[PDB]
């Protein structure tokens, strides 16, 4: 199924996951995708912040649905 | 004493803006959202950062009156020079880019503070009908700058950032 992430800079990631699908595999997906290591994603649904080691259907993600995609980065 | 990502954007909520889009350059690519740049009439970006590197450097865009937009660098205008020609290609067809003409040596480290700062005052200067040269804005955004540091800004302002990191991650 497909799912979109948001990114904080407008951009819009469309994934192909199963539900069955651990964060930790969703995490390399974005990273096949856009490069972005997983160290320093931090995926986001419905208010809560999506754990390693859990699946997508522990979070009740459908079809269609949108995450968040903050990165853990800084500036000075 | 750096601002993250999530950092800048509770920032501009707890100001008031709302939810703003904010800008990157990420492995040398840039990522611009040029419809919520039109419609906030600024944009936090940051630079420098990537697959080996999570601590960079934060700029702001600024969209002027008509199709002028504006790059302010804390670290001054030869600094700014070196984003201008990839942030141009970003923008719509048609605009201008022009890069602050601000003083070096005084970002001391506290980009995302002068951003959020400096930033937005260099923003309503030029977006007003009777608007001082851009050679003036560079330079009130100097001396502003330096006024602040002289006033024991960097030991304020590392104080507030350290307070803004552990109000969040």
């Amino acid at each position: 199924m497909q799912i979109f992430v948001k990114t904080l800079t407008g951009k819009t990631i469309t994934l192909e996951v199963e539900p069955s699908d651990t964060i930790e595999n969703v995490k390399a997906k974005i990273q096949d995708k856009e490069g972005i290591p997983p160290d320093q994603q931090r995926l986001i649904f419905a208010g809560k912040q999506l754990e390693d080691g859990r699946t997508l259907s522990d979070y009740n993600i459908q079809k269609e649905s949108t995450l968040h995609l903050v990165l853990r980065l800084r500036g000075g | 004493v750096e601002l993250t990502q999530e950092g800048m954007h509770a920032i501009f909520a707890r100001m008031g803006y709302g939810d703003i889009t904010s800008g990157s350059i990420y492995n040398g690519v840039p990522t611009i959202d040029t419809g919520a740049l039109n419609r906030q009439g600024f944009m936090p970006v940051l630079t420098g950062v990537g697959p080996h590197r999570d601590s960079g450097h934060w700029i702001m865009l600024i969209k002027g009156p008509g199709n002028q937009y504006y790059l302010f660098d804390p670290l001054g205008k030869t600094s700014g020079e070196g984003y201008q020609n990839i942030l141009a290609a970003q923008l719509p067809m048609g605009s201008t880019l022009s890069v602050i003409p601000n003083g070096s040596g005084l970002n001391m480290g506290l980009a995302g503070y002068w951003v959020a700062s400096a930033g937005l005052r260099a923003h309503q200067a030029l977006n007003q009908h009777n608007p001082p040269t851009l050679l003036n804005v560079g330079q009130t955004i100097t001396n502003e700058m330096r006024n602040e540091l002289d006033h024991d800004g960097y030991r304020k302002i590392t104080g507030w950032l350290r307070a803004v990191a552990d109000e969040f991650p």
